RNA sequence: CGUGGGUUAGUCGAUCCUAAGAGAUGGGGAAGCUCCGUUUCAAAGGCCUGAUUUUAUGCAGGCCACCAUCGAAAGGGAAUC
RNA sequence: CUAAUUAAAACAUAGCAUUGCGAUGGUCAGAAAGUGAUGUUGACGCAAUGUGAUUUCUGCCCAGUGCUCUGAAUGUCAAA
RNA sequence: UUAUUCAAUGAAGCGGAGCUGGAAUUCAUUUUCCACGUUCUAGCAUUCAAGGUCCCAUUCGGGGCUGAUCCGGGUUGAAG
């Protein structure tokens, strides 16, 4: 009777099959939707008279974003909804709970424009 | 600093020896030395071993 | 060839580095493989009383061979050959009525533990195949017992796998053979004739000699120092 | 009626080694076919200060005989190790001070410490600074030797077990008086929390068997039987004589 | 049938039998779990008594617990 | 008191690391709530193939012996004036 | 050190001394545990106490009670 | 020694049997035993091991065996 020659003292688990699943039915039936598209990151933009003060001197749209996005949903969002380019996105999480995003856009748009092409001021 | 060593060349890093940035250059001399007069001395201790158990 | 040369490492004690030496001898085996090895172990150490190892004398290879080809000839029914003779038998309704008798009298060999008991006990059994692997032993520990008071003749055989194989079972743990077909009679005789000669006739001897107490390698090979130096 | 402190130590709270600066655990080398049949050669690298421990610890350094790798043990240091120094650990090792060899394999009144009491639990006789084992006899035959231990008890061990050739260095410690509780309290610092120490008898009886009473005096006899149990094990225990050496 | 030698050689606790297969089984115990699926009765006559039938949705478990 | 405005970071911290410690798993105890233990007596496993046309890169070699996780806004730590 | 009426001569202290223990151990934990502290330890150690730096001394008592003893083995001796 | 108990390890070399040479004065027999690749020195020791051998279908490379005795799969030592 011959016998594996077993260099090693340890006996380790062998390498089984892993078989990938296969349900017979599915999960949940019907994928969820976006559950945060460009409409759930922009809400509303931020209409204060120091919200309208960066609007002219710094070219920097002041929106109020969703707290569940980031730094690139906003950027992406932003890009969609109003055909602008931005260049940086600085956030700050608002003493009432609320996520306010400094949008600042690359020099090729105006965001003087763009505010009234929005409709505020 | 440790982390910075990844930022600078390999010239700041090794002298052009062998055990450059490992050992300081005596010690590595004697390290050559140290080597060198042993084999001469395990060939020595081999034929006189050998001599003496040829004899006896 | 001057490129090439002889290193020869010096194994020894100190030096060296040692090289990859088989250690199947010393592997640390997952727990399941010492308990199955140990239990083996265990129960050839203690003294094994004689109701067991009356077993682990195995009807041998060149008999158990002319065993399992007489038994063969008998196999039963496959689910094929019955889905089969079931329509035939459905012919035997439409247009066969002899009663119901469309299908002769099949020769099979007799299995199920319950089954071969009670064949024994009413000594309808010409000859009974024992397993001797099969677990728990009490299962099968008095059947040689009954098989010599009611005269029918035993044979302890190995694989109840095998045995298992013959009743297109995995396991069947005894196959018992009944009633042959004529031109067999003498091959079942000649076989009983043998398997007497091992198992029955011994049984009153066997019945008084215990098992066991085997040591093992080195406790064997001390043992006999002992006896030299002494 | 409260838990005396004698009792409350073994709970392990506040009483446990203070070991973070310790530099391991001061062990043999394990038992191997190397040190079994032949010898191995290690080489000191380090003598080093143990913390809490009177005694410094050698870095001894040998080659691993099965994998190309160097294995780091920690050695207790014999007075006399030195730094770059060989060490030999073995059976067919040569008695120098510091070489590792089997107590059946060292003649009669050899001088051992780091001594095993059981073959490969890798050092349990003379550790302490200054202490050794001298070995008083042999028995061959069912192979055991007899030593005299650092109580000046004698113990039969295994021929088997090892042993490491001089005394532990860093003798003639307590001989130096510590001359303050300052020098008692940087000790204990290291070791555990033993210090300082309450007399009972400058107690109340709640706290100690000893304590309470209108002036400092223990009461009952201060020897208690083996047969008691904590909370009454508190002054001599067991004891068959008391007070000085005077026959 | 089998069974009711089963159940009288079951009752011979003390026979050299009996004896000899408690002490093998209890030991082989020991090495497995404190509970352990059992693959199949130890006692299939034991089992019939109580309840058990040969097929799927039937399960045995040994255990030991702590004596006193 | 009423109404509003206000806190912008690749570089500052958290996040990551371990400390004293805490704490799952395997396993043992306990009638049980749960207790012990943190590598144990467990079959505890991911790492690159040199480099690509039979490659969703393996259906292969080859390597590794450790074994959760939590624990510092004063300790360790990539980088802004 | 008595927070919030007692800062002391009380507590600690180094020094001294006694006691137990060589690991299958001493002292102590835990309801138990394949469980813990001392212990990453090993008598120059750990644990239990007493006295309290140095100088100089620690007399007499083993009847009591405790502690201890490879000590006596038909006095007493439970269960089985 | 197999329950049980202690301990150790990445369960790595355990047990038995096999080369020599002798103060085995071989007693034509291992009644018999002994030594198993390393010690001036703070070096190095890793690539299934080079060598040797045989095979491949040879592909510029691949596989065995020996190097590294054989057998028993009892990891090893205690305690019982
Ligand atoms: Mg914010
Ligand atoms: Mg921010
Ligand atoms: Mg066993
Ligand atoms: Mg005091
Ligand atoms: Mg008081
Ligand atoms: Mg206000
Ligand atoms: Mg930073
Ligand atoms: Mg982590
Ligand atoms: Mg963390
Ligand atoms: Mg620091
Ligand atoms: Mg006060
Ligand atoms: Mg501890
Ligand atoms: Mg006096
Ligand atoms: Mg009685
Ligand atoms: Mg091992």
């Amino acid at each position: 009777k011959a016998l594996k020659v077993r260099t090693s003292a340890t006996f380790r688990l062998p390498k089984t099959l892993k078989l990938a699943r296969a349900p017979k039915y599915a999960s949940k039936a019907v994928p969820h939707y976006n559950r945060l598209d460009s409409y759930k990151v922009i809400e509303q933009p931020i209409t204060s008279e120091t919200a309208m003060k960066k609007v002219e001197d710094g070219n920097i749209l002041v929106f109020q974003v969703s707290m569940k996005a980031n730094k690139y949903q906003i950027k992406k969002a932003v890009k969609e909804l109003y055909e602008v380019d931005v260049l940086k996105v600085n956030t700050l999480v608002r003493p009432n709970g609320t996520k306010k995003a400094y949008v600042r856009l690359t020099a090729d748009y105006d965001a003087l424009d763009i505010a009234n092409r929005i409709g505020y001021i | 600093r440790p982390r910075q060593y990844a930022t600078v060349s390999k010239t700041h890093k090794t002298v052009s020896r062998a055990y450059g940035g490992s050992r300081c250059a005596n010690c590595v001399k004697e390290r050559i030395i140290r080597a060198f007069l042993i084999e001469e001395q395990k060939i020595v201790k081999k034929v006189v071993k050998e001599q003496t158990e040829a004899a006896k | 060839n001057p490129l090439t040369h002889s290193t020869p490492k010096n194994f020894g004690i100190g030096q060296a580095v040692q090289p990859k030496r088989n250690l199947s001898r010393y592997v640390k085996w997952p727990e399941y493989v010492r308990v199955q090895r140990q239990k083996k172990i265990l129960s050839i150490r203690l003294k094994v009383p004689p109701t067991i190892a009356q077993f682990q004398y195995t009807l041998d290879r060149n008999t158990a061979a002319e065993t399992f080809k007489l038994f063969n000839k008998y196999r039963p029914e496959t689910a094929a050959e019955k889905k089969e003779r079931l329509t035939k038998e459905a012919a035997a309704v439409a247009e066969g009525k002899s009663k119901q008798d469309a299908s002769p009298k099949p020769y099979a060999v007799k299995y199920g533990l319950n089954h071969v008991v009670a064949l024994i006990e009413n000594k309808k059994a010409k000859l009974v195949l024992i397993a001797n692997d099969v677990d728990p032993i009490e299962l099968v520990v008095f059947l040689p017992a009954l098989c010599k008071k009611m005269g029918v003749p035993y044979a302890i055989v190995k694989g109840k796998a095998r045995l298992g194989t013959l009743v297109n079972q995995k396991t069947s743990a005894v196959a018992a053979l009944t009633e042959v077909r004529a031109e067999d009679e003498a091959a079942l005789a000649k076989l009983v004739s043998t398997i007497d000669a091992n198992f029955a006739d011994k049984y009153d001897e066997v019945k008084k000699h215990w098992g066991g107490g085997i040591l093992g390698n080195k406790a064997q090979a001390k043992m006999d120092k002992r006896a030299k130096n002494s | 009626g409260r838990v005396i402190r004698n009792q409350r130590k073994g709970a392990g709270s506040i009483f446990t080694s203070h070991t973070r600066l310790r530099q391991g655990a001061a062990k043999l080398r394990t038992l191997d076919y190397a040190e079994r049949h032949g010898y191995i050669r290690g080489i000191v690298k380090q003598i080093v200060h143990d913390s809490g421990r009177g005694a410094p610890l050698a870095k001894v350094v040998f080659r691993d005989p099965y994998k190309y790798r160097l294995r780091e043990e920690i050695f207790i240091a014999n007075e006399g190790v030195h730094t770059g120094q060989f060490i030999y650990a073995g059976k067919k090792a040569s008695l120098n001070v510091g070489n590792v060899l089997p107590l059946g394999s060292v003649p009669e009144g050899t001088i051992v410490s780091n001594v095993e009491e059981k073959p490969g639990d890798r050092g349990a006789l003379a550790r302490a600074s200054g202490n050794y084992v001298i070995i008083i006899g042999h028995n061959p035959d069912e192979n055991k030797t007899r030593v005299r231990l650092p109580s000046g008890a004698k113990k039969v061990i295994s021929s088997d077990a090892r042993g490491v050739i001089g005394v532990i260095a860093g003798g003639g410690r307590v001989d130096k008086p510590l001359l303050k509780a300052g020098r008692a309290f940087h000790k204990y610092r290291l070791k555990r929390n033993s210090w300082p120490k309450t007399r009972g008898v400058a107690m109340n009886p709640v706290d100690h068997p000893h304590g309470g009473g209108n002036h400092q005096h223990i009461g009952k006899a201060s020897t208690i039987s083996r047969g008691a149990v904590s909370g009454q094990k508190a002054g001599l225990i067991a004891a068959r004589r008391t007070g000085l050496l005077r026959g | 049938g089998a069974y009711k030698y089963l159940e009288e050689l079951q009752r011979k606790k003390q026979s050299d039998v009996l004896r000899f297969l408690q002490r093998v089984r209890v030991w082989e115990y020991r090495q497995k779990n404190v509970i352990h699926r059992a693959a199949r009765p130890t006692r299939p006559d034991k089992a019939r008594r109580l309840g058990y039938k040969a097929k799927q949705g039937f399960v045995i478990y040994r255990v030991r617990v702590r004596r006193g």
